[PDB]
RNA sequence: GUAGUACAUUCGCAAGAAUGAAACUCAAACGGAAUUGACGGGGACCCGCACAAGUGGUGGAGCAUGUUGCUUAAUUCGACGGUACACGAAAAACCUUACCUAGACUUGACAUCCUUGGCAAAAUUAUGGAAACAUAAUGGAGGUUAACCGAGUGACAGGUGGUGCAUGGUUGUCGUCAGCUCGUGUCGUGAGAUGUUGGGUUAAGUCCCGCAACGAGCGCAACCCUUAUCGUUAGUUACAUUGUCUAGCGAGACUGCUAAUGCAAAUUGGAGGAAGGAAGGGAUGACGUCAAAUCAUCAUGCCCCUUAUGUCUAGGGCUGCAAACGUGCUACAAUGGCCAAUACAAACAGUCGCCAGCUUGUAAAAGUGAGCAAAUCUGUAAAGUUGGUCUCAGUUCGGAUUGAGGGCUGCAAUUCGUCCUCAUGAAGUCGGAAUCACUAGUAAUCGCGAAUCAGCUAUGUCGCGGUGAAUACGUUCUCG
RNA sequence: CUGCCGAUAAGGUCUUCAAAA
């Protein structure tokens, strides 16, 4: 049957916002709105040989504040700082020149356990004609061995170039759907193939959050240094 | 196919003549959920009570009620063509039950004037074993009898 | 705010959101610059916000 | 016939009673809400990935 | 299969028996055994408003809304047993709008890429105009082109056009039912079996025993929210009849103690306790079935159109009407109609708004006009209590329909807004065969608020409180 | 404890594959 969105389930409990900001008025708060969801979008669509795990966005009366988590920030920082210039006049633009920025990238940690990547990865393998079952296993061996918990992939579509639509899952592990205290990230993605469209969902367990609070703590960014820079 | 047996909420005695049974029969007599109404429809029947048979109208009151209480009751179970009644011995708590409900509904129907009148006269009628209630209790008094032959074999 | 779960049909399943506006009140008699000029370091997390009245 | 509509909606009319509201990530004209510029349909999306603050699942 | 049929022959009084093909046709056969499911008007056991016991309804009448059919220039498209029909649509006069009739446009209303300049687009006033659009005007923020304003320019933009039987995503359903599988091992030539079935206990594949099985995953349960008592912090915009109330943290209920019987889980009773054995409610919905629903939220393979299936505007249409069905509202009444006085809520919402008071008005409302960005100000609570009257009538019931006069929104109310006042007063006196919901603050009923919204016969939807029941003996029948 | 109880148009998907990691 339908089950609740994972992510969605687990909102203003364990999990806090992606987006933090309180508008002034209704009219305020549909630009606020939509511009935010560019802005996620630019980074996730383009830019993605990078690996960007997560974008959040942090507004103030006149204010945004940007910090964008990636596994290999090479690419976005360029030649001497070149790519970087770029993003910014882009970002500039949606918003507005009226507006100040403080864009953030900050390096992250344990890239493996992350479901969006992951699903990127996942995405790109399918779309490059590579074996279905070959590309989720080995996806799914290197997930395990960087020490995480149970992986549930769905890989649901017209399979293999198939005219008939199939889905093919592999748990391996507990994966307590139904449980709140347990830390699951979930991310879908859209691989575009010649033959129609592909989607994947990454259900990962990355342990029990046995301290109470709506999180305001990292997640998997902790364990190697996180820094870098950009900012002012 | 339920297994288990259903609570019993409290009955209450009553806050005038202390008889349970008047709280019972203001409940039956409700409608549109209207608690006040229906003691007041009530209570006013038993002045009219006193106005008209000069004695104590709880001692009518259960003298019209003790005596509209039925003895069997039929229940129907068929197995190829039409039903075969069985009689069978209600329980106590039933037994005012049913003769609280027919006592409001042939109360409702009187050719009479306000329901006051009107439920007023059904009691003071069924006192004497002479009403639209009787009726009823004898008609299925007579079937039970009728039927007294498949009584034993219930299911 | 209630909305309907289903894309097309089926108005009967529809799920709920809410949003509270959590409040709290705080009144200060006298400050002087002595509690002004330290209440210029305090950094108010983006999410709390503020209606100073004078 | 989508992309002509959002575009005139963007447009000013010539009467003010001409002037409706459209959802501002998507084209949808109808069940939009006004508290936050969005249909219904991506309201679900993006209450569902923490966009907007605040917006939890009720219990009640 | 023809077919134990036809011909010939022997026996028989007779029916018939014995013997017994072929032409033609099929790729298999009412082939054999065994396995997993489904099904049985086959058994055994167990569940749920299923039946039973009650309550109030529906099917009869008027009205609102949706659908079928018919018609029309169009009556846009989709949903079609349960799982469609107050559904998408949480607002069709214009707009929405996807439809029809017309008047206009062509790298286009919107976008990128390229050679190239920016010394504008708006808005508004004129004339022609149904308005699109044209000809003339103030030539416009700015920042030297940033964004956009353009020229040139071909790739192209655009499609609510088809295919949900190509899909992604989302959802209904069995069903919050208790199931669905895997690893290793063992049995079987094999599909496969085992565990998952036996005995007890539950709402539960929940747990304990037994056991060629030993373990594990998803589901179940708990962790989350809310209501019920108390402690602590805080005391204004609450309270101020002094400890309510509001919201942060915490305590509390754990079969924790006892009695019974069971190996053990566990069941029942009692104690104390605000709360007792999932204390009430919500979120939470396994593998999968029905090629279930959506290309018309969005995205997308493929096909189709490209001075037209794309675009702008005015008018009409989505509101029709011999009919039928579904879901609701109003009633057919003295448990009531009308009039007067009057007590008691919770939740939510509010600066193009809530609108107090005052003045005018038979009234909808208008003018004046404070207060409130809100525990402060505003959004009249009604049923209910008392008094008067009606006296059972197609009525002082019932309000439909119709005529006239007004008020509000809006360019604009005829197609097609609603409110008030006056006038009229259809049907209908408890509704056939047959059906629906509900196990306590529940059914029934009375008001209040919010969403989309300039306005809207939303009587719809999502919420909040006031009053507040009856019944459950039982699984013989009924559905799953 | 033996009432009654009849029917259901044609043809159709769906396993691509282990070479292996
Ligand atoms: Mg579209
Ligand atoms: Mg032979
Ligand atoms: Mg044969
Ligand atoms: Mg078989
Ligand atoms: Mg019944
Ligand atoms: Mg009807
Ligand atoms: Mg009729
Ligand atoms: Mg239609
Ligand atoms: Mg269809
Ligand atoms: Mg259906
Ligand atoms: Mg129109
Ligand atoms: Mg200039
Ligand atoms: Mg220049
Ligand atoms: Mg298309
Ligand atoms: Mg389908
Ligand atoms: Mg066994
Ligand atoms: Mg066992
Ligand atoms: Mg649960
Ligand atoms: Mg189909
Ligand atoms: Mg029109
Ligand atoms: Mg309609
Ligand atoms: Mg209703
Ligand atoms: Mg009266
Ligand atoms: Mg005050
Ligand atoms: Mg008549
Ligand atoms: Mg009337
Ligand atoms: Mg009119
Ligand atoms: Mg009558
Ligand atoms: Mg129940
Ligand atoms: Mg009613
Ligand atoms: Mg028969
Ligand atoms: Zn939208």
């Amino acid at each position: 049957g339908q089950k609740v969105n994972s992510n969605g389930l687990r909102f203003g409990i364990n999990k806090n916002w992606i987006s933090r900001w309180t508008a002034n008025s209704h009219a305020q708060t549909a630009k606020w709105l939509i511009e935010d969801e560019k802005i996620r979008n630019l980074f996730f669509v383009n830019y993605r040989n990078a690996q960007v795990s997560n974008v959040e966005i942090e507004r103030t009366q006149a204010t945004v504040d940007v910090f964008v988590y990636a596994a290999q920030p090479a690419f976005l920082i360029g030649s001497e700082n070149k790519n970087i210039q770029k993003i910014t006049k882009q970002i500039k633009q949606i918003i507005g020149r009226t507006t100040n920025l403080d864009l953030t990238i900050n390096e992250i940690g344990s890239p493996m356990l992350s479901a969006r990547i992951i699903a990127r990865d996942l995405a790109n393998a399918i779309e490059a004609r590579v074996p279905l079952r070959t590309a989720m296993r080995q996806s799914l061996i290197k997930v395990l061995k960087a020490g995480a918990n149970g992986i549930k992939v769905l890989v649901s579509g017209r399979l293999n170039g198939a005219e008939i639509a199939r889905d093919k899952m592999y748990i391996e592990g507990n994966m307590p759907l139904s449980t709140l205290r347990a830390d699951i990230d979930y991310a879908l993605e859209k691989a575009q193939t010649t033959y129609g469209v592909i989607g994947v969902k990454v259900w990962i367990n990355r342990g029990m959050i046995y301290t109470k609070g709506l999180n305001r703590t990292p997640a998997h960014i902790l364990h190697p240094q996180k820094k870098q820079p950009n900012r002012q | 196919m339920r297994k288990n047996r259903a609570p019993k909420r409290t009955v209450l005695p009553d806050p005038v003549f202390n008889n349970t049974l008047v709280t019972r029969i203001i409940n039956v007599i409700m409608e549109d959920g209207k608690k006040g109404l229906a003691q007041r429809i009530l209570y006013g029947a038993f002045d009219l009570i006193e106005q008209r048979t000069k004695e104590k109208p709880l001692t009518v009151f259960e003298r019209a009620v003790g005596n509209v209480m039925p003895r069997l009751e039929l229940r129907v179970r068929r197995i190829a063509g039409s039903n075969y009644q069985v009689p069978t011995e209600v329980p106590q708590d039933r037994k005012i039950a049913l003769a609280l409900r027919w006592i409001a509904m042939f109360a409702r129907k009187r050719h009479e004037k306000t329901m006051l009148e009107k439920i007023a006269n059904e009691i003071i009628d069924a006192s004497n074993n002479t009403g639209a209630a009787i009726k009823k209790k004898d008609d299925t008094h007579k079937m039970a009898e009728a039927n007294k032959a498949f009584a034993h074999m219930r299911w | 705010i209630t909305i309907i779960r289903s894309p097309h049909v089926d108005k009967a399943s529809r799920e709920q959101f809410e949003k509270n506006r959590h409040k709290r009140l705080m009144i200060l008699v006298d400050v002087n610059q002595g509690a002004i000029d330290s209440l210029k370091r305090i950094k108010i997390p983006v999410g709390v916000t503020l209606r100073f009245s004078k | 016939a989508k992309k002509s509509l959002k575009v005139k909606q963007t447009r000013i009319p010539k009467f003010a009673v001409r002037a409706y509201t459209r959802c501002q990530r998507c084209g949808r004209a109808r069940a939009v809400l006004s508290h936050f510029g969005v249909c219904r349909l991506c309201f679900r999306e993006l209450a569902y990935a923490g966009a907007i603050p605040g917006v939890k699942k009720a219990s009640w």
